[PDB]
């Protein structure tokens, strides 16, 4: 966090996204034209695992946030508590998308880097370099599947309803006139009417009804209150499927995550070991003894050996904490421990 | 990232432009180069002037120019400057290393951050696959290896000599290798180059319309390669679509894509050792996608070593293309490759112990002890591989006994 | 003025019996008409008969040393007036250099020429004619003036005078290239070969240092004028004036509403500019103004300026100009010549070493790595220092 | 300042008349010296609904008469009258009082002596026309008979007879017959005594350019080298000032230029940034250069409306990388930002680059091997002794530039 300059990140944030081509007067702007220059993407010191405990350095990925203000009248609808659940959606989910760029990366290097693709191995290093490869694949293969699961089968999915149901009620507003008359009778029932005193008894049929029966979302929506509901639902949705609501699938995504970076970090920390046990590079990289090369290799050996069990270990108690969670409460978490299962 | 197109020969000419016509008939762009009334990205296969006009990135290159000029007239908006006119060819390729090495440059420079290199070529082309072999070699000696080169070869249906030594080159500097049978796709019909252009303008259809994942080649290639040594690539299409008893759901798509008489290259059985399948329609139903996936999970053999994991994209439909029904793509990595690298083995074996056709490239004792260490060269890299694909399938593969 | 004054009397004393007799409604709707058809006479007197934008336009041309061959005519034609103290300056050789100028250069055919006039500002003894000669646009004929208050003024003639300072010193320089090289062929190249090797080994040191500083100064004012001056403009001025100042306001579509009527009436133009206020034009002039002179190099933020060490190596140039000066004359009194030469070779070697040690590798070179290595600290001026 | 243009020679005349032709061209005078209304400026914005003005310079080079007519400060000197007619012919703007009329180098030199006092009377003509000279342009071939001798001849008597007080251009087109290497290192040695800033056209490059006339593309670089001065803008605007940013020292006069051809074919340059990049290329340099040249000054022209400037700058950072400066140079690169005539239709960018490289060393040793082969009164051999001298000295030279 505090090893690299916060206010480059907006400049290289505000190139690729808020770009601009200015219109003539009069030509009437697009809303997302309006909304590309409001947003502000800011480090913040809250990390994401530590501000989602609170609603139960680290790397910079950790702690960057994207915050939209809106106008008025629009931010009554996306009213701030509605925002804050899709800012912890975008940590998140760039999160993922980071390890995801730092699983393909280190995929281009394993492969085709020189040093790594260097033929002129003994037999015990290419091995090891193959039994590597094959680990860091079935790492990639797990965070595609986790990736996969979170965007499509949580977001797009819940989206569709949305979707369809905001289509509805624009076409049903299209059609419908601005303002509406009302009329009434002359009333004149006066006494017959005025039940004047303390009060009826009619006041405990009131509370005997119950009005929580109100479903189908027919024509659309058609009470800005439920227009608002259905959108925290979607938000309360998003959290609560997603792997952060309960504290045991937190803790064990937040174990996951953290060995894959530490994982990725290692990788690229061996690039340099691996230059001093073959010497036809040695040379090369050595421009600008047996008894060391074999406690190289030994200690690769152990440590390479570490990381494996590592993520075995990680692997089945993830697994266990989501098949746990997806009988009890989730239907979504329950078909992903089933893929998941079938995987390994 | 941007992508660059290399296309060499004649069968990769034609290819070629099947598949520029695909591309610019999804992109809407026009024959003359002009847009057509965005969310799509053609930029990272089309360079936009700051006079609204589209033209591709690729690089013609061949022998003779009859097929140039057909392929310029079919679409004018090629640039001419792109345009350039088996040891006998690889002997020229290294004359013109100069003017070709500039030229790619040219293009490097012109993009802003570039990916990934595509090639179009045929491996039994003759002389065009030896300038195409030469193209491998002096792209990836300049350019390193921080970027990967994808390459649409064209399998043979003396021949086996030119195939051995293209293949040689193929295995050494390619990073992730299509393969392609004339004879399943003549198959699959019962012309051939728009199956080939179908499949090629599918697999990169994630980056061109975007959508929530995969938007990078990496992550695309990256599913389906876990070793650099087996980086060839079996592709399957489903060719049931546009008729009236199309697929009824998605779900019977990623069930009959894996019928073996679809794949693309001649087939008994085989191990998977990836899987990613292509669904592009404008609305996909996600439970059965996922119904679908888990058929294919608990029906398709795994090699043991590897995470067993199908993966499914949800490519979304150009919006040019009026409200077709849904189309998919798979491909896959087998270790069915093992059949048809025996194949050419067994041919160039056959053919190499018989002097037949030798001394067309046999010219004096030096050559003769040149092409002699070459071919022993070629012969056990073919061989290396094969090994390499055999030891995949037993479950010692990771054990250091 | 008159015509809208009958024209809205007869609304509010005719059609109603005054504001008292008027509903809220009927208020504001007439407050709107009255307002939407003031600015829309403003504009298009300010932006038509006046045209703002034209003389803003001519305002950076001038001020900001856009004509750089009108300002190179003034400096060939008043290279002897400039010499003299501010105080001997008089009124006529003012006028008889800023007419030759206009002669000599292109400005003899602009539109406005009629419109320059030159002056001196301060008439101090200690101060030279470079240091005070100032151009100034006249636009007092034009009601604009009165918008423009004059601590806008004074901020065009002081970011002009940092940039006078800028082309002189370029102009110097060229002046020096042509005398070293006409020296050149007039007498080191017909001098004895015994001494003529020496002699050419420091001219062309003399020449290469110069050829160094005319890099530098030319970089600084590509960056300034390109990036600075040019930039604000199209982003301040045009982008303002003519580009939709899109707005939270602007975002709603009233027309879902029934609004068949419009008002006033058809007569009433629109015209391909933002309606601006008084306030808002004088707002947005003073906010371009700004802009420039308070910009990341030209602010007053190793707790010292980037303008002062700007100005410290604009110090190590007149330096070695005036330091070269006197090596044209010792060099010529050895041209002159052909026991005095072995003196004049002395003072020769004297003063190349002087130039090349002190002036150059001393000063120069220690206040550029200085320099480089403080715009380094900033994100906007990395790329500058890449270059300059 | 004011521009005076001469032109010697079969090759020059033939030059000059395509140059002068593009110059009435951009500035929208007709060949008859009429002159035509200055359009609307494009970026001076004006209010909407919904004749004697300009801000260009183009009597820098042309006299306006009080007529209203427009007349090219260029003199025409040579022996054969049948180009001279055909120039004549095609500008009847030329004026018929300019033109002067009449193998061997010394023939020609001592031809330009005997006949002097004319050839003199006809500069100090034109030099009374212009207030406040800046410099002369010469429009001549090293090697081809009448504009070797002739040229050389004019090249001294106004170093000479203006006391070396106006800087002095040369446009030289270098040769691509025994006589062409003694005429072409005989004039090389007065093109290092008086000329203050070379400009070295190959033929053999030239050609191998326009296989992708050879004079229209010479045209073309030497009408839009003075892009700033005719179109005044922020910096530059005065031929001192050009050249100065490009001559370290008077013995690295030598400069040569790029030419970005493809100002009209469809397929044009995307933007800004990529002319940039493509401008460095070697394959379109008018002079050969091989990978081991190193470049002693840069300056590039962009010809435009409202360039970009991110592009620009992007392109600027991009190329200084690339490019191999000499390690006692600064790395500098220089853009123009040039302005494209209001009169010309075509909206597409133009681009000229032009290069203080030290490619010379090859070019200048072939000449004096081709010579030293060829040698293989006495007067003139001791002129040939101190043309090879001369040569050398400027040989050794540029070999030292690389040298801290």
């Amino acid at each position: 966090k505090l090893k690299i300059s916060v206010s480059r990140l907006q400049k290289q944030y505000d190139d690729i996204f808020k770009e601009k081509i200015e219109n003539k007067v009069g030509v009437r702007p697009s809303v997302y034209d309006v909304l590309k220059k409001n947003q502000k993407l800011s480090v913040t010191s809250e990390s994401l695992y530590k501000v989602v405990e609170e609603l139960m350095d680290e790397p910079t990925i950790t702690s960057v946030d994207l915050t939209i203000p809106l106008p008025f009248p629009l931010n009554l609808v996306l009213n701030q508590q509605l925002s804050y659940q899709y800012e912890i959606m975008f940590k998140l989910l760039i999160n993922i998308k980071f390890i995801s760029k730092y699983n393909s990366s280190n995929w281009q290097e394993m492969n085709y880097s020189k040093i790594w693709t260097n033929s002129h191995f003994n037999s015990s290093v290419k091995k090891w370099i193959l039994r590597c490869r094959v680990l860091h694949s079935r790492i990639c293969s797990f965070i595609h599947e986790l990736e996969n699961y979170i965007v499509h089968d949580v977001i797009e999915h819940n989206f569709e309803e949305i979707k369809n149901l905001i289509h509805t009620t624009a076409t049903n507003l299209a059609t419908s006139e601005l303002g509406s008359d009302i009329n009434d009778e002359g009333d004149n029932i006066f006494n017959g009417s005025l039940i004047r005193g303390t009060f009826n008894n009619n006041s405990i049929f009131d509370s005997k009804v119950h009005k929580h029966r109100t479903t189908t979302y027919v024509e659309g929506i058609s009470t800005v209150e439920q227009l608002i509901q259905k959108f925290l639902d979607y938000s309360s949705t998003l959290l609560n499927d997603s792997l952060l609501t309960r504290e045991e699938s937190l803790r064990q995504l937040r174990k996951m995550l953290d060995f894959i970076f530490h994982f990725n970090n290692y990788i690229v920390q061996v690039k340099k070991v691996l230059v001093l046990l073959n010497h036809e590079l040695f040379n090369e990289y050595s421009k600008e003894d047996q008894e060391s090369i074999d406690k190289r290799f030994a200690n690769l050996s152990d440590t390479f050996l570490m990381q494996y069990e590592k993520f075995g270990e990680n692997l089945v108690t993830f697994l266990a904490t989501i098949k746990q969670v997806g009988e009890r409460e989730n239907q979504g978490l329950l078909e992903l421990s089933n893929r998941l299962e079938l995987c390994f | 990232g941007e992508t660059i197109t290399l296309q060499v020969g004649q069968c990769g000419n034609q290819v070629g432009l099947q598949y520029w016509q695909q591309l610019a008939t999804e992109h809407g762009i026009q024959s003359d180069g002009s847009s057509t009334p965005r969310n799509d990205h053609p930029e990272l296969f089309f360079t936009l002037s700051d006079s609204n006009t589209y033209t591709p990135r690729s690089i013609l290159i061949d022998m003779e120019p009859s097929v140039i000029a057909k392929s310029t007239s079919a679409l004018p908006m090629f640039n001419p400057r792109n345009v350039h006119l088996w040891i006998n060819g690889y002997k020229y390729g290294t004359e013109e290393e100069e003017t070709l090495l500039n030229l790619i440059d040219r293009e490097v420079d012109k993009c802003d951050n570039l990916s990934n290199f595509q090639l179009f070529h045929s491996v039994a082309g003759g002389t065009g696959s030896g300038v195409g072999s030469k193209m491998l070699e002096v792209i990836s000696d300049r350019y390193g290896h921080k970027k990967l080169l994808n390459t649409f070869s064209i399998f043979p249906s003396v021949q086996p000599y030119n195939t051995i030594l293209t293949l040689k080159r193929l295995i050494d500097y390619s990073d992730a290798t299509f393969v392609f049978h004339n004879d399943s796709l003549n198959r699959i019909e019962n012309g051939a180059n728009k199956l080939i252009a179908l499949v090629s303008a599918s697999v990169s259809n994630p980056l061109r319309f975007p959508g929530y994942m995969y938007s990078s080649m990496e992550s695309i290639v990256s599913n389906l390669i876990p070793t650099p040594d087996l980086k060839f690539l079996t592709s399957s299409i489903a060719p049931f679509s546009t008729q009236k008893h199309n697929y009824l759901n998605e779900y019977d798509m990623l069930l009959e894509l894996s019928n073996d008489r679809y794949k693309t290259n001649r087939v008994g059985d085989t191990s998977y050792i990836s899987m990613l399948n292509y669904l592009i329609g404008d609305n996909l139903d996600q439970r059965e996608i996922r119904k679908g996936i888990l058929k294919s999970q608990q029906r398709i053999s795994f090699v043991p070593w590897v995470a067993r994991s199908v993966l499914v994209v949800h490519g979304k439909k150009s919006p040019y293309l009026k409200n077709t029904n849904l189309e998919g793509i798979q491909v896959t990595n087998n270790t069915s490759m093992i059949d048809v690298f025996t194949k050419i083995l067994k041919q160039f074996d056959l053919l190499i112990k018989r002097k037949a056709y030798l001394n067309r490239y046999y010219s004096s004792v030096e050559e003769e002890n040149e092409v002699m260490e070459m071919f022993n060269e070629s012969r056990e890299s073919v061989k290396s591989i094969i090994d390499e694909y055999k030891a995949c399938k037993e479950i010692t593969y990771l054990d250091d006994d | 003025v008159n015509q809208y004054n009958v024209k809205y009397s007869a609304i509010l004393f005719n059609n109603h019996q005054g504001l008292a007799s008027m509903t809220t409604n009927e208020m504001i709707k007439l407050i709107d008409s009255q307002y939407n058809e003031i600015l829309t006479f403003l504009t298009q007197i300010i932006q038509g008969n006046n045209k703002l934008f034209t003389h803003v336009y001519n305002f950076k041309r001038f001020y900001f040393m856009e004509t750089n061959d009108f300002i190179d005519a003034i400096m060939v034609k008043g290279k002897d007036v400039f010499n003299e103290s501010s105080v001997n300056i008089s009124s006529t050789y003012l006028r008889k250099v800023l007419q030759d100028a206009i002669q000599i250069s292109s400005v003899k055919n602009f539109e406005y020429v009629d419109r320059l006039d030159s002056r001196v500002l301060n008439p101090q003894h200690g101060n030279l004619g470079w240091e005070s000669f100032t151009i100034e646009y006249k636009i007092d004929d034009l009601p604009m003036s009165y918008l423009f208050e004059g601590h806008q003024h004074l901020q065009y003639l002081k970011m002009f005078h940092f940039l006078w300072k800028l082309r002189q010193l370029n102009n110097l320089l060229n002046w020096h290239f042509e005398m070293f090289n006409e020296l050149n062929h007039n007498v080191v190249t017909k001098l004895s070969s015994r001494n003529r090797r020496p002699l050419a080994k420091s001219l062309s040191i003399i020449t290469s240092i110069r050829f160094h500083f005319t890099q530098f100064l030319n970089e600084l004012i590509a960056y300034l004028s390109y990036d600075v001056i040019e930039e604000n403009f199209q982003q301040h001025i045009v982008r303002k004036l003519f580009y939709n100042k899109n707005d939270q306001d602007l975002l709603l579509n009233k027309s879902f509403m029934n609004l068949s009527e419009i008002d006033p009436n058809n007569d009433l133009p629109k015209f391909n500019v933002n309606l601006l206020t008084i306030d808002e034009l004088v707002e947005l002039h003073g906010t371009y103004i700004d802009s420039i002179i308070n910009s990341s190099l030209l602010n007053e933020k190793t707790n010292i300026s980037y303008i002062d060490q700007i100005f410290n190596i604009l110090q190590t140039i007149f330096n070695f100009i005036n330091t070269s000066q006197e090596f044209y004359s010792l060099v010529c009194t050895f041209g002159l010549l052909v026991q005095d030469q072995e003196d004049l070779e002395f003072q020769l070697h004297k003063i190349k070493r002087k130039i090349y040690k002190d002036i150059y590798q001393h000063d120069y070179k220690r206040q550029l790595n200085d320099l480089k290595n403080d715009l380094n600290r900033d994100y906007n001026l990395k790329d500058l220092s890449k270059l300059l």
